[PDB]
């Protein structure tokens, strides 16, 4: 909540590229600083790429938002109105430039018609901000995009519309979701640029680590300039919301773990979790309970919520074994993992039987082999 | 009054809407009645409408009918129709009314209730129907008609195009919607009905096709299936099904006919479906007649005042239909000359598909009436048709074709090189594939006997085509045609067009025009509810100053108006051409003679001649500033915005006197040309008596002094009238002649004659 | 073809229908002004009216102006009022068509629009006086030495039917009741469907409690009186079928203060 606080204030110190990112939940944080958004700026609700038809331009779906928003300003209480659709309707004219698969000879006489010389949808793009502006007596406006974790691709696209379109001094953006996606998102694109004879031509060695040197040069050079390194928020982790073994604890938690919970027993974040590891592991007090339980704190914070959810949500249900119980909250919530390390799938087999293999193995590919049966959670590999 | 029980709405709506258990509804009627009428006829002085009403009832329950189409339709039959020598005939002074009444409703209903309840004595249908006169039967059937201008409804009568949209409802909407985006045809719509929509379009058709369906169950008398009960509310019928008890049931049923859409099958169904009333109807059954009968009348009423229903009238069943009409009910052909008019299409395997039907069409008519070594017995290319066909020689017995291919002129577009730019490339097209079709098969000339330019006229003026027509002769099509007269903005304006295409159109000696209603309307009845002033083109009007001086040049008595037309028509050149020098009106002449000139000539094989018909103009050391001033006409932009502006014109801004001289020097320059008019009957006029067609033939008491004749040609299209029919026509005329003019029969024979004689001696066909 | 602008029912449906703030109406206009001419006057060749609408539109964009009654007004009055002698008149040639207009428009308000924009010499101060009228120096001799002579006036009592417009918005209730009670007559009914189909005392009312509204609120503009608040809230023209106006839990009258006492004075 402080590190949204600091945004809000950081941006709004920040118009006295114009790119803010969050690194990750993500989604929850960003609806968040909107709210928090409402030094008069103008929010956009935020567009979720994921969510969109396949074939429209993030331009056009940025427009029309912004045609909504606009006249509905403009629907409250005009000469302004006739002037925007001019704009509006030279745009949606000039649309078909981003769309085209191939180049219109009769467009030549359109891009005759008439401050750079031509058809600029950064330009036009550029005019609608300053008619927004003006009309909507905001200092700027932001434009807020979702993560592309379901949908890595279309983000590439975002980031067209950033550079075509979102080289303003009237825009800010806030984009959020691993950088690593939008890194191979983006070197993928330069590859692209290759020529493919040329590819499967020149194929060893020298010239394949160094076209892998150029290309992931442009590749810095293009994200960095993408996303300026003072605009990122790291966003504090949950463990690092809380004292990893209570030598710390900036803003506990606390959690609820029966329906009750009454804001007062609530029982902590740390100490359920130690609670479900310790007599759901039958594992006492000691600090590789602790240990695990902190790296069962580092996973990911819809990973961790669910299975924490689900476990005491059985527990009072059965309330009206803590070690099946929480066994059926890993294997629901890890089952991608454990499937995809070849290990024992079916339910109704399990018995004991499965447990000597499907161990066996899991030494195999932790590698290992010394004390690969004490199952601790010290893999670099967080599967 | 009659007419406005079978043709409303207002009457469609209200019995739509109301339930089919309703009953005692009669007030509905005479209030929607006098609303229909009050629209359509708001002239009756609001008192006739109620006697005539009242009237009608009084004789329903005199008569002791129930108010419906049955009663109705017995009431026209009985007034118009009589049994005579050869099956049913209409009254001679009835006539023109009933051809008011066509202009509204359709006559196979009230056909079928006269054999119902007056048969001849002990027929096959057939539209139209007609009057007798032994002396112009004589005449027919010794020289046959000759039709000439046959273009309304591609070349078919309506009523046959609504059972086509019943076969192809589907199709018949997609026309429908594709179009209704276009602001003309919306406009026509909310005319016609305001709340017509394609939606309610659709479910009128669909329910007409119920109707249909179920009124045939009972012509049949089928046991009445169970779901009529369920069926309870017309829009019930609005669903290809209806849902009785958890099933949902269809309507389709066995009818004893193959082509289940067939006017005669129709013909046979209302028949009985009478024969089973009359004596009493199931009242909800009756409903289901008038919802269906009215919904006839409105889609083909719409239909007549207004692509793919055409297209799909390129199979050789439309024209040999259109050919076994022609011809009569006997052995001989009725007609003699046919002229089969068709809209060119820009594909080549379009195009000779359609004339493949066409020609087919003609083939099998012919087979179906002569026996003889065809050669190719099942012919499948136009080689093959033609072959079979150049064995056919001119006795008379069957119709002899021509055809035509027509022009269609498009309002010209905000942005090209030149006016209507566009719009010639495509005919250069359609041109081109016809001329490449003649090359490829040099025989088909002997069948495709002249071009013709139709559509709405100011879309474009004529000189667009001249070389168009040019390229084309020497292509090696005989006869040019080219619809002028007909609508304009002023009747100068359409004199000028008429005289202008004279000028510039490469016409010889016995070639046609059309319409050309400019120079038969009289300024006296041209103006009869118009505003004291009109709006046109600054362009047009230039032209029209400058054709006045042109003309009135060497009339004494109108000095005055042509020294003025061409002190006005200097002033509009200076404004619209923003000219910094002066001009003189022999300049401006110089200037639009030249508007034959193709633009792309040399100022922008076979068109080669015409590329260069610049050159010798170029040459021409004098005509300097014609030629720059013509080349900004076409091109400036600004002179193209001043031509598309407007301005007023005096209503009467020319006596009527100077009119008719205008006129007659026209007429004067057509007779020197020998150049025919097709006349067709078709908005001003309240009585056809007020003819033009008259003006010509001689009427003392309408012909004009200075009038000269113009050898008029029959043509058998009247915009606003269902199965309407060249023989139809010549009764037409023969009859006002006889009744309104007093003419002997004997007379009036005669003067149709020379018209149906203008005809076959300027005919297209080859010889 | 501008007295159809101002006299068509499918232009008043469309424009009460339709919301305050949506713009851009032309089409529509165009569109509704088509139909009326269609149904008035049946036998205009379909073509000509193309041309008119379009040299008006040409006018009101040459001379800078924007579709509107105000506009419509300017032509008509350019067109037909002249300034001659004493107060403002009509042109002999087109008194005819002036009729022609008049049986279906008012003249008060073209001469309103004739004395704003085109008022004669600031000299005589000019007393709405209806009609108007052209001049003719002997016409006007004969009438002086002889006057003339009323013997047929039994059509609307006998006064002229724009002073029973003022007159049912001072009495519209009772006005509302005389339509009524007769509306029960299929010939009253037969009239209002031929007319406006869709009439119905319901709506007869609604426009009458419309018109009141629209009234005293322009009043108030034209008096320049800071366009009191609840205009805000006001977004649909329906809203004026009601006597009042809510605008957040508070409703709000729409009269206002006439310098005249008879805020029904043609004056
Ligand atoms: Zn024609």
């Amino acid at each position: 909540k402080s590190l949204r606080d600091q945004l809000v204030e950081s941006i709004r110190n920040s118009i006295a590229r114009n790119v803010f990112f969050v690194d990750g939940g993500k989604t929850t944080f960003i609806n968040s600083v909107v709210k928090s958004l409402n030094v008069n700026i103008k929010c956009l609700p935020t567009i979720d790429p994921t969510k969109l038809p396949r074939h429209e331009p993030i331009l056009v779906t940025v427009t029309a938002r912004l045609n909504k928003m606009v006249s509905d300003k403009l629907k409250g209480y005009r000469k302004q109105k006739e002037q925007w659709q001019n704009h509006l309707a030279q745009l949606q004219r000039g649309l078909h430039l981003l769309t085209d698969k191939e180049y219109k000879p009769e467009y030549f006489s359109d891009a005759l018609k008439l401050s750079i010389g031509g058809q600029d949808l950064s330009e036009i793009f550029e005019e609608l901000v300053k008619r927004a502006c003006e009309i909507l007596d905001c200092k700027a406006i932001l434009i807020t995009f979702d993560d592309i974790d379901t949908q890595f691709d279309a983000g590439w696209d975002v980031l067209e519309s950033i550079r075509k379109f979102f080289n303003s001094r009237k825009l800010v953006v806030v984009a959020t979701g691993d950088l690593r996606l939008y890194s191979q998102l983006i070197r993928g694109k330069q590859y692209e640029n290759y020529s493919k004879t040329l590819l499967e031509q020149e194929k060893e060695s020298v010239r394949l680590a160094e076209r892998g040197y150029m290309v992931e040069h442009l590749e810095q050079q293009y994200l960095l300039k993408l996303f300026p390194v003072q605009k990122r928020i790291q966003l504090k982790t949950m463990l690092q919301l809380v004292g990893e073994k209570g030598k710390a604890g900036k803003e506990e938690i606390k959690v609820k773990t029966e329906p009750s919970m009454q804001d007062i027993d609530a029982i902590d974040v740390r100490q359920a979790i130690g609670d479900a590891v310790r007599e759901g592991l039958n594992l006492r007090e000691g600090s590789d309970a602790d240990m695990y339980v902190n790296e069962l704190l580092k996973q990911p914070v819809r990973l961790l919520m669910q299975v924490l959810q689900d476990f005491y949500t059985k527990k009072y249900h059965a309330t009206s074994s803590v070690p099946n119980l929480l066994r059926n909250a890993l294997y629901g919530s890890m089952l991608s993992n454990i499937y995809r390390a070849g290990l024992n799938y079916e339910q109704h087999r399990f018995g004991m039987d499965s447990l000597c293999k499907d161990i066996f193995t899991y030494v195999k590919q932790d590698r290992d082999f010394n004390t690969g049966f004490y199952l601790r959670p010290q893999s670099e590999s967080e599967a | 009054m009659e007419r406005f029980l079978l043709n409303s709405t207002v009457l469609l709506y209200r019995l739509s809407t109301v339930s089919l258990d309703e009953v005692s509804l009669d007030e509905r009627v005479e209030s929607s009645v006098f609303l229909a009428q009050y629209e359509q006829a708001r002239s009756l002085p609001d008192h006739v409408a109620k006697s005539a009403w009242s009237y009608l009832v009084q004789q329903i329950k005199q008569r002791n009918m129930k108010l419906g189409p049955v009663a109705i339709l017995r009431l026209i039959a009985e007034k118009f129709i009589k049994n005579e020598k050869g099956g049913p005939k209409i009254d001679l002074p009835m006539f023109s009314e009933w051809q008011t009444l066509m202009s509204r409703v359709s006559c196979l209903p009230i056909i079928a209730c006269h054999q119902v309840f007056n048969p001849g004595p002990a027929y096959s249908f057939r539209w139209p129907l007609y009057p007798y006169h032994p002396t112009v039967e004589d005449y027919i059937t010794r020289e046959c008609l000759h039709e000439t201008h046959q273009h309304l409804n591609g070349s078919t009568s309506a009523e046959e195009c609504w059972l086509d949209a019943l076969k192809h409802p589907e199709a018949c909407l997609r026309d429908f919607e594709k179009g209704w985006a276009s602001q003309e045809m919306k406009q026509l719509c909310a005319q016609i009905d305001p709340s017509l929509t394609p939606r309610i379009f659709k479910d009128r058709l669909q329910i007409a096709c119920n109707i249909r369906e179920i009124l045939c169950r009972v012509a049949q008398g089928v046991e009445l299936p169970e779901w009529i009960a369920s069926m309870q509310n017309p829009q019930q019928l609005a669903n290809s099904t209806i849902l009785h008890n958890g099933r949902e049931y269809g309507f389709a049923t066995v009818w004893p006919i193959d082509d289940k859409y067939s006017q005669e099958s129709e013909f046979c169904w209302l028949t009985g479906l009478l024969e089973k009333w009359r004596f009493n109807a199931p009242e909800g059954l009756e409903r289901l007649l008038w919802i269906y009968l009215l919904i006839q009348n409105q889609y083909l009423t719409l239909l007549v005042q207004r692509t793919m229903t055409e297209l799909r009238e390129e199979t050789e069943k439309s024209y040999l239909s259109r050919f076994k009409h022609a011809h009569g009910a006997g052995v001989y052909s009725q007609v003699r000359y046919l002229e089969g008019r068709f809209a060119p299409k820009s594909d080549p395997n379009k195009m000779q598909k359609l004339l493949f039907s066409v020609l087919r069409g003609y083939w099998e008519y012919l087979s179906a009436h002569m026996s003889m070594e065809w050669v190719h017995e099942k012919p499948l290319t136009i080689s093959q048709v033609l072959d079979n066909l150049e064995l056919v020689e001119p006795h008379g017995k069957c119709v002899e074709l021509a055809l035509v291919p027509h022009f269609i002129k498009r309002k010209p577009k905000n942005g090209e090189a030149y006016p209507h730019a566009l719009l010639f490339k495509d005919l250069k097209n359609q041109a081109a594939i016809l001329m490449d079709m003649l090359k490829s098969e040099p025989r088909l000339t002997g069948w495709i006997r002249g071009v013709d330019a139709a559509a709405n006229e100011m879309h474009a003026p004529p000189e667009l085509f001249c070389p168009l027509f040019r390229v084309l002769a020497k292509s090696g099509i005989a006869h040019f045609t080219y619809h002028v007269g007909e609508d304009f903005p002023h009747l100068i304006s359409g004199i000028r067009s008429i005289d202008d295409a004279l000028r510039f159109l490469p016409l010889r000696n016995g070639d046609r025009l059309g319409h050309c209603t400019a120079i038969g309307i009289t300024p006296s009845i041209w103006k009869r509810s118009l505003p004291l002033s009109l709006s046109m083109t600054k362009e047009t009007r230039l032209l029209d100053l400058v054709f006045i001086w042109r003309e009135l040049r060497s009339h004494p008595e109108l000095l005055r108006y042509a020294s003025d037309a061409a002190i006005e028509a200097v002033r509009l050149a200076h404004k619209v051409f923003s000219l910094e020098e002066e001009v003189s009106i022999t300049t401006l002449d110089q200037v639009f003679e030249m508007r034959g000139l193709l633009a792309e000539s040399e100022g922008l094989s076979l068109w080669l001649e015409e590329y260069e018909r610049a050159r010798e103009l170029v040459k021409t050391t004098g005509m300097k500033r014609p030629l720059k001033l013509y080349k900004q006409w076409l091109t400036s932009d600004n002179v193209r915005k001043q031509r598309a502006e407007y301005v007023e014109v005096a209503l009467e801004y020319l006596p009527d006197e100077a009119v008719v001289a205008l006129q007659q020097a026209v007429m004067a320059k057509m007779a020197d040309r020998n150049i025919a008019i097709e006349c067709p009957p078709t908005s001003q006029y309240r009585n056809v008596s007020e003819h033009h067609i008259f003006r010509w033939m001689g009427l003392p008491g309408e012909a004009i002094e200075g009038d000269v004749p113009m050898s008029i040609c029959l043509g058998s299209d009247d915009p606003g009238i269902f199965a309407a029919d060249l023989k139809s026509e010549f009764y037409h005329l023969f009859v006002v002649l006889t009744r309104k003019f007093g003419l002997s029969p004997a007379d009036a024979l005669r003067k149709v004659a020379e018209v149906n004689e203008n005809g076959r001696i300027y005919r297209f066909h080859d010889v | 073809m501008e007295r159809f602008l101002l006299n068509s029912t499918v232009l008043l449906y469309r424009l009460s229908t339709v919301s305050l703030d949506e713009v851009s109406l032309d089409e529509r206009v165009e569109s509704s002004v088509f139909l009326a001419q269609y149904e008035q006057a049946r036998s205009l060749p379909d073509h000509v009216a193309k041309s008119a609408w379009s040299y008006l539109v040409q006018q009101i964009k040459q001379r800078n102006m924007k579709l509107g009654p105000v506009a419509i007004l300017r032509l008509i009055a350019e067109k037909f009022i002249k300034n001659e002698k004493g107060g403002p008149k009509i042109d002999l040639p087109m008194f005819s068509e002036w009729q022609t207009l008049m049986s279906r428009v008012s003249c008060l308000p073209i001469i309103a629009c004739h004395q704003v924009f085109n008022p004669g010499p600031a000299s005589q101060e000019y007393s709405f006086r209806w009609p108007l009228y052209p001049y003719h120096p002997t016409v006007e001799d004969y009438i002086t030495r002889e006057c003339l002579h009323e013997t047929h006036q039994h059509l609307n009592g006998s006064t002229s039917a724009e002073e029973c417009w003022l007159d049912a918005l001072k009495h519209p209730e009772a006005c509302l009741r005389d339509f009524e009670k007769g509306w029960a007559s299929q010939e009253m009914k037969q009239l209002c469907a031929q007319i406006d189909p869709s009439l119905t005392p319901r709506i007869f009312k609604d426009r009458l409690q419309i018109a009141c509204n629209i009234r005293e609120i322009l009043c108030r503009v034209a008096q320049g009186v800071e366009l009191p608040e609840w205009i805000a809230s006001m977004q649909n023209p329906q809203q004026l079928a009601n006597s009042t106006i809510l605008h957040n839990g508070r409703e709000y009258g729409f009269a206002t203060v006439w310098p005249i006492d008879d805020k029904y004075s043609q004056e």
